[PDB]
């Protein structure tokens, strides 16, 4: 059995080679729900946890690859619980020295993700909105003037000697100040990934490197199609929803595309439609950086929100500016349950998580800060990331070697 | 059409007039801010690491210098902007001197005080708003950075060597030899960075300051510094 | 020796907080400052602006944001906004906010249905309980006459707020502009959207910079 984030990547990479990664992860927080409430329904999730996982390879002092995944838990006062993967970017910048399979990676470190128990983004989940009634002495939060905050330290001082409260962290402020939640291991997932054909994501610049290869969307479709269909096969149940949309594209040719997948249930279409078929706004997940929240903000916008409905929905988003065809973009979507439980909680040795949200974007930033028009940027970004960690956290990328033949 | 063209005529020159009173305000503003910034200093003096640790909460800081520089920002424990048009009419209200004192790290880098000097210049245009520029200044590089020093590298010229040039251009010790006048060459985006020094920075210390000492780290900068809303 | 160090600590946090209270005096002084000095200027510059024909419709049409905050079906009405003038309370008394201000329209009227008229709102910031939060703007509705074609859908018309009609042409009402000027800030998500936003649109972008709008309208002319 593959146990670690270390053990699917080695698997996957070339057996004798050194590679390195980073696996960076956001502090789960209590958000707004995936799709937006209905007041007229039945049932309203509890809460809904949201976390970013970032994931960056690098191969000999250079980095090449890069992954961007977001995961959201909700949470059903009586209805279960769903756990939502959206895959976000994908890039690479050839600066890759040797030969490796991306789409493999890419695979496994999904597959990472599925293994990974629900309740683990439970245990400790940062509010969206604190309340400090259950506290005094005054605190210095978020919303404190530098004033008041400069005045308690000194309060602080006087009183004790130091800034700091000792009980912060200690188990009744946490019961206090986090969250937490349980859940069946065993629960409904899906992924949604939206593909749409850009020259660079997460590497700016890259496109001017002719060692890179840039896929049409055509090609990028099939590639993300490719990756999903073994996830399929591999980790998820028989009878599971297998979803895909080209939007203006006829659907015999869609419907042909699928036809060659080696799953056999892969249909033309969405995972957000419903028995009660309902609005488009009751249905559709609002994303980051997603086609699909862009649109529906217009909506919005317009007072259209309540006018239209689902079929009207994909008809009316293939018409908009972002959608200049012919390009290929498409929709996929899974819904189903696990071959096997997910049972696994993430080490430091699996991921980093850093203190807060502006250390995780400055992190994360490094990467994809940088400029990838000549190697200069890939080196640069490998030695940022590193340099910064060990001495901000005192931290190292991992490091492995590839086991497969 | 003509009545006309003399309303067009007084609004450009009340844009005119607007810039003006910017300018007048800007330096209004230098001058009260000057006596509070003294005293404000002073204070800052009697705290340890006031500096490294605003350097460390500034957000875009970061994105012009080298993580490594990090080891030797946190030896900065004082910084000291003076506006110069206040010595004079002739300098942009954006002009400035600013001066750094490092206190050094054993073995590797030396304590020493460094003043750099940032003014705008104009090529050419009456209806050019003008750039930073600035001249270089000694400072004496760690010796972690022997291998990237400009002054230290051999082969400059050379291709690898062109390559350990680049990486020390990149450093905050690059910074210092920025002049702005020589572009591509250059420490990159060292106006934006000096920019950052007295707009952001300098001024704003102490609310960074304050930023870093939230009780629940998880709330650092969510100070600052996607849902509808359907029916009516 | 460890009570006196930490005790020259709480000294300068204190000496910074009483520097961070002047350097906000001192940022509304020179605010005020250049309130002062603006005044005249843009009495000189709206004496100007008559003078040219539907300025202020092109200004409006020319601006981004401006045109998603109202119905469409309300650009016909805004076209007849034939003068602008906004006035910063603080001028007049500490007792103000420098972000507070009183802001005047007139409307030509249309023929037969809308109405020429002259409107004052006003918008100040306010806080609430606590001491360590920001503020934001507050109104008071304001009479208007609205165009009778809105009748159907002017909520002192409206027979009944809450049937499903109602429901949704009272909402339509409150959406458009006229829908604006009886924005408070104190009903949220019972009145016009962003009404807030859409006011300081017009004290820091539209008003200020009029000019440079109807220019770059004239050169995408």
């Amino acid at each position: 059995n593959s146990m670690s984030l270390n053990d699917f990547l080695s698997s996957v990479l070339p057996v004798s080679e050194q590679f390195e990664y980073l696996s960076l992860q956001s502090i789960p927080l209590e958000t707004h729900a995936v799709v937006t409430p209905n007041k007229d329904d039945k049932r309203v999730p509890k809460s809904t946890i949201k976390t970013q996982h970032f994931f960056s390879l690098f191969h000999q002092g250079k980095v090449f690859f890069s992954l961007e995944v977001y995961v959201y838990v909700t949470l059903w006062d009586e209805a279960d619980a769903e756990r939502l993967i959206f895959v976000s970017k994908a890039d690479t910048n050839g600066y890759c020295n040797t030969r490796v399979s991306v789409r493999d990676i890419t695979k496994i470190i999904l597959e990472f993700i599925l293994s990974i128990d629900p309740n683990y983004y439970l245990q400790k989940v940062k509010p969206a909105i604190r309340s400090y009634k259950k506290i005094s002495p005054e605190l210095i939060s978020a919303a404190s003037t530098p004033a008041r905050t400069l005045r308690i330290l000194a309060r602080r001082l006087k009183q004790s000697g130091s800034t700091v409260l000792k009980e912060i962290e200690s188990p009744r402020f946490q019961q206090d100040l986090y969250l937490s939640f349980t859940c069946p291991r065993e629960i409904l997932t899906k992924i949604c990934l939206f593909t749409r054909p850009a020259s660079q994501y997460l590497f700016p610049d890259s496109s001017k490197n002719s060692k890179k290869h840039i896929l049409n969307g055509e090609e990028l479709m099939k590639w993300w199609g490719f990756i999903l269909d073994r996830l399929l096969i591999e980790c998820f149940q028989n009878d599971t929803q297998a979803k895909l949309r080209i939007p203006g594209e006829d659907p015999a040719r869609v419907r042909s595309y699928l036809r060659g997948m080696k799953y056999p249930l892969w249909q033309v279409g969405d995972i957000f439609t419903s028995k009660e078929n309902s609005l488009a706004v009751y249905n559709i997940p609002l994303f980051p950086d997603d086609p699909k929240a862009r649109f529906i903000h217009q909506l919005a916008e317009e007072d259209r929100l309540l006018k239209v409905s689902l079929s009207s929905f994909w008809i009316e988003l293939q018409e908009r500016q972002e959608f200049k065809l012919s390009v290929t973009s498409s929709v996929m979507g899974i819904s189903g349950y696990s071959l096997a439980t997910p049972s696994l909680f993430p080490s430091s040795a699996d991921v980093i998580v850093p203190k807060s949200r502006k250390q995780f974007r400055a992190i994360k930033k490094y990467i994809t800060g940088e400029e990838y028009d000549t190697e200069e940027g890939a080196i640069e970004a490998f030695t940022n990331i590193r340099d910064f960690l060990l001495l901000r956290m005192a931290t190292n990328l991992q490091s492995l070697t590839g086991k497969r033949e | 059409e003509n009545e006309h063209a003399k309303a067009f005529l007084g609004l450009a020159k009340c844009e005119e007039e607007v810039d003006a009173i910017e300018r007048e305000v800007e330096l209004y503003r230098l001058n009260k801010m000057k006596p509070v910034y003294e005293k404000r200093d002073a204070y800052i003096d009697e705290i340890a690491e006031f500096w490294k640790i605003v350097l460390s909460q500034h957000v875009s800081f970061a994105n012009y210098i080298r993580a490594s520089d990090f080891k030797y920002i946190d030896t900065i424990d004082k910084i000291k902007v003076e506006w110069l048009a206040l010595e004079s009419e002739m300098y942009d209200t954006r002009d400035f001197s600013i001066t750094f004192h490092f206190h050094g790290i054993e073995g590797d880098f030396k304590e020493q005080q460094v003043t750099k000097v940032f003014q705008i210049k104009k090529g050419k245009d009456d209806q050019e708003d003008g750039i930073l520029t600035s001249e270089p200044v000694p400072i004496e590089w760690p010796q972690s950075y022997d291998s990237i020093n400009p002054d230290l590298i051999k082969d400059k010229r050379s291709p690898e060597g062109k390559k350990k040039y680049r990486q020390g251009m990149k450093t905050i010790f690059g910074w210092f030899r920025w002049t702005g006048l020589k572009p591509g060459k250059e420490f990159p985006h060292g106006d934006s960075l000096a920019s950052l020094f007295s707009e952001e920075i300098y001024p704003f210390c102490v609310k960074y300051y304050a930023e870093a000492q939230r009780d629940l780290e998880d709330e650092e900068g969510e100070s600052g510094l996607e849902v509808d809303l359907p029916l009516s």
